[PDB]
């Protein structure tokens, strides 16, 4: 029903990709007026697609890049489409879906390198950290939606320092502010990679290797993992953190001491053992002894 | 002696509408006594076909699927063999080594299959088994400008697996095979 329209834009997608480039634009701007018209339950699932259109044709803007002058003109048009389009779906109150349509509207951005692609690929950015802070607030929504947002800023190398700060603080915050203690700690180590394998403009293409970022980052973790208030659940968090800090001493993060490699399989040694026989609790030794026997300590 | 297909991140109707006419024409039921499909197919019309190459079809949620229903990771037992499922966008880096790898110790699994990257990847690390069998579509992806459609069948007999990969190379479906075997 609200949605039979599905296979048809489909088949309208695949076509349009055949037609030539300066042609698609005008196609896909009455594809949207038309399903544009068609309500509010039903764009949901119509213009999605157009808005991956929109990313595909700006890449075929490119790839036709040297026989056109104004394709950097038709790039940041057609990414105002889809800034457009998405806008579309927020009005018909919608969150989650248009949050992951502004996050590869960035990586696009990024990847392509049109002029002021950098400013645009801001905006799609910060566009997704606004849903993510207003529209949603279910916790299981938000530990997803922070770990796609901080998976997604990991790949991305074309901010300068100055934008890459930013949204780098920003993902920590929102990170340690989650709903539950649990969540708060895993997505709080995640950010951990921001700032190993982040990239900025500015080390000419290199990582920023802020060893000392990603220990206070993991530092953090573990405070927070101290007062998960629970048995098995703290424990599991540890041996988290401590997988988390394998992943950076392996990387020759200088930071990362064996002594503190140490410390955490020592509390979870003295912890382990005071669980009730579970499916759980077994596999959470298993866990750890995995990772002890990736050490060779096992 | 049991054999699984492995596939994902169709992308329909987001970015494909279909999968490559030829790969249709390998897929048909009886064959497959098993499906494990990492991706976000998208739609509840590609669960279905799915649905019809075999009866036992092992799903999980991704990035972009529209039922929230589907497990975030699965862990699925075939035969001798300890398989882990998810999606991938959960693993960062994207599709870091180690960071699957660390993933691997946690699930306690022999193999671990995956995707989104979109890029075919079956190699050994450390006694275990990782497979990503690509997008069966080769539906869109920003990170790589150049996507080669493809799934994977692997052939599991006992304690030894060899898995089929599938790509769409020019017009010829190029194979490829691998195998590997519990340590």
């Amino acid at each position: 029903d609200f949605a039979d329209e599905q296979s048809l834009v489909g088949r309208f997608i695949h076509l349009l990709r055949s037609e030539d480039p300066d042609q698609q634009y005008l196609i896909l701007n009455t594809a949207r007026k038309h399903f544009g018209a068609g309500g509010n339950q039903r764009i949901r699932f119509t213009l999605p697609p157009l808005v991956f259109a929109a990313y595909q044709l700006a890449f075929r803007y490119k790839e036709n890049s040297k026989v056109d002058d104004k394709w950097e003109k038709k790039c940041q048009k057609i990414f105002s489409f889809a800034h457009q389009t998405i806008s579309a779906l927020i009005k018909a109150e919608l969150a989650e879906l248009p949050l992951r349509l502004f996050l590869q509207g960035a990586l696009a951005a990024g990847e392509i390198g049109f002029e002021n692609h950098e400013t645009v690929a801001y905006e799609f950015m910060s566009q997704a950290f606004s849903l993510y802070e207003d529209e949603i607030s279910d916790s299981k929504a938000q530990l997803a939606a922070i770990t796609l947002i901080i998976g997604t800023f990991e790949r991305m190398k074309c901010f300068s320092e100055e934008n890459h700060e930013p949204l780098r603080t920003q993902c920590a915050l929102a990170a340690s502010k989650l709903l539950k203690k649990p969540d708060q700690g895993r997505a709080v180590s995640t950010c951990a990679h921001l700032f190993w394998s982040g990239r900025n403009t500015d080390k000419n293409g290199e990582e920023l290797h802020g060893g000392k970022r990603v220990m206070e980052c993991l530092k953090k973790a573990l405070k927070i993992a101290n007062q998960c208030m629970d048995p098995s659940l703290q424990v599991q968090l540890f041996i988290e953190i401590l997988n988390r800090y394998i992943y950076f001493y392996e990387k020759e993060n200088d930071a990362v001491t064996i002594q503190v490699l140490n410390q955490l399989i020592q509390k979870i040694r003295e912890d382990l053992p005071n669980l009730e026989s579970s499916e759980e609790t077994e596999q959470i030794n298993k866990h750890f002894h995995n990772t002890l026997e990736h050490l060779r300590l096992r | 002696m049991m054999l699984v297909l492995v596939l994902g991140d169709l992308h329909i109707p987001h970015r494909c509408n279909s999968l490559p006419a030829k790969f249709k024409k390998l897929l048909v039921p009886g064959k497959i006594q098993h499906i494990l499909c990492t991706g976000n197919l998208c739609t509840k019309e590609s669960y279905d076909y799915l649905k019809t190459l075999a009866g036992d079809v092992h799903i999980v949620r991704g990035d972009f699927d529209e039922n929230l229903n589907y497990p975030e990771q699965k862990v699925v037992t075939v035969g001798q063999f300890k398989i882990g499922l998810i999606h991938g966008h959960q693993v960062i880096p994207w599709g870091d080594m180690a960071s699957l790898a660390l993933l691997q110790r946690q699930f306690d699994v022999d193999i671990l299959i995956s995707g989104h990257t979109h890029k075919f990847e079956a190699f050994e690390h450390e006694n275990k088994f990782y497979i990503n069998p690509g997008s069966a579509t080769g539906a869109y992806n920003a990170l790589e400008t150049n996507i080669i459609p493809s799934f994977v069948l692997m052939d599991i007999q006992a304690s030894t697996v060899v898995t089929y990969v599938y790509q769409l190379i020019g017009d010829d479906v190029k194979v490829e095979r691998i195998e590997y075997k519990k340590p």
